[PDB]
């Protein structure tokens, strides 16, 4: 959750470090600027099935200079961060 | 009745999912009978074992020849074995059983498995095509109207299915998938060195250094295996490099690719757009070839997702499904 926010924050920050618009990004990874936006503001709750959310993350990260693993790791801390927050 | 189980009958290992527990069974799909009487001796792992100790006093029977059931009496017996190891022993109720079937299957082949299961001990049995079970086991929403594409490569058959609205809309099944991989390794070894290796070794070579994509990394994977020199009858020992092996494996896999590509083409465009966005879900024990994901991508242009649990997905689905009444009430029944 907070870790998701920091997730999308790294994505946003790393994309902008280049002449890359959301819409350019979506053309190179067949994502949808809509979905990428959400990812960047850290809002993943119902974006899609978990299996597919973890694949956008992989794909985005591979498209930017990012470490896919350090990014999925965050996504997963993020999940346990809502988990722990339940009961 | 009391416990609910999903079975993924495979031509390699059978997996049994128990609800409330998990995969409670992963044992090889083999019965060992004595080479003389025809006395069914052991089933499962107990049979993989004594087949390696005493192969000369035993006939090994693998009930699922290709995709479906050949030796129905042997099946019956195997079936009865797994439902029982899964049941628990301390359990004494007939369980509810959902078994995974291949997509292209005649009702006759269907009637059979339903019966077998019922005899094997199930109080009630359902069927479900292996891919729908997989999709359900990974938590894709198959009820949703967005296209999904699963590619289940087993050992017997590679299946390519488009799911949309709790249903399959397009599919392809072909008989090349992992045993044809092992097979290519054996042949390669035979024809380049004059050495004979066999099933279990083929399978381990495939695991340690198999690949279908070039790269400094894959080319320096090595392994050593032992076989018999076909010229001297003597035991040799080779060291195989991931890079000699790739040539052979690619040939085999080209045909799985073609199957995926051939599917996308006859897919309804609206769903293709969803699949190009989400990716192809690559699952199954057959699928664990280094670079297979990468090769599929390069060759169809859609991204490829690997299941986090490639071996247990169908079973978990076959069990997951006994809650999903809306998808349940659609499955063929007996009991």
């Amino acid at each position: 959750s907070e870790k998701w926010k920091e997730l999308g924050e790294t994505f946003r920050k790393k994309r902008e470090e280049r002449r890359i618009t959301l819409l350019d990004a979506s053309l190179f990874t067949n994502i949808n600027p809509s979905k990428l936006k959400r990812i960047e503001e850290g809002d993943l709750k119902g974006l899609d099935a978990e299996v597919y959310i973890k694949s956008y993350i992989k794909r985005y990260s591979e498209f930017l200079e990012l470490s896919p693993d350090e990014m999925l790791k965050l996504y997963e801390e993020g999940k346990e961060e809502v988990a722990e927050e339940v009961e | 009745l009391r416990k609910d189980i999903g079975i993924d009958l495979g031509t390699a290992n059978t997996l049994v999912f128990l609800r409330g527990k998990g995969i409670v069974v992963n044992e090889p799909s083999v019965i060992a009978i004595d080479s003389t009487t025809g006395e069914i001796l052991k089933v499962g792992l107990e049979a993989k074992n004594m087949i390696g100790k005493t192969p000369a006093t035993i006939k090994a029977i693998r009930p699922m020849r290709d995709g479906v059931i050949a030796d129905y009496t042997v099946a019956l017996v195997m079936l009865r074995y797994f439902i029982n190891k899964a049941k628990g022993g301390m359990n004494l109720f007939k369980p509810r059983v959902v078994i995974g079937v291949p997509i292209g299957i005649t009702d006759v082949e269907r009637r059979a498995i339903l019966d077998a299961g019922l005899e094997a001990g199930a109080s009630k049995v359902f069927l479900i095509e292996e891919p729908m079970a997989a999709a359900i086991g990974s938590n894709l929403n198959v009820e949703e109207p967005s296209g999904n594409m699963v590619v289940d490569i087993g050992g017997g058959t590679t299946e390519v299915a488009v799911i949309s609205l709790g249903s399959i809309v397009t599919w392809e099944s072909i008989r090349i998938a992992g045993d044809e991989m092992d097979e290519a390794i054996v042949q390669y070894v035979r024809e380049t060195y004059r050495v004979a290796i066999g099933e279990r070794t083929a399978e381990r070579v495939k695991i340690e250094i198999g690949n279908v994509f070039p790269s400094k990394e894959n080319d320096e994977l090595e392994t050593t295996v032992s076989g018999i020199d076909l010229s001297t009858g003597l035991p040799r020992k080779l060291t195989l490099k991931g890079g000699e092996v790739r040539e052979a494996l690619r040939s085999v896999v080209v045909a799985i690719v073609e199957s995926v590509r051939t599917t996308l083409e006859k897919t309804p465009p609206e769903l293709v757009s969803d699949i190009i966005e989400r990716g192809i879900f690559l699952t199954g024990g057959g699928s664990l070839l280094r670079g297979l994901d990468t090769l599929l991508q390069k060759e169809t242009g859609i991204s490829v997702i690997r299941s986090e649990e490639p071996l247990t997905a169908v079973a978990k689905g076959a069990g997951m499904v006994l809650d999903k009444v809306n998808i349940l009430k659609k499955l063929q029944g007996a009991g």
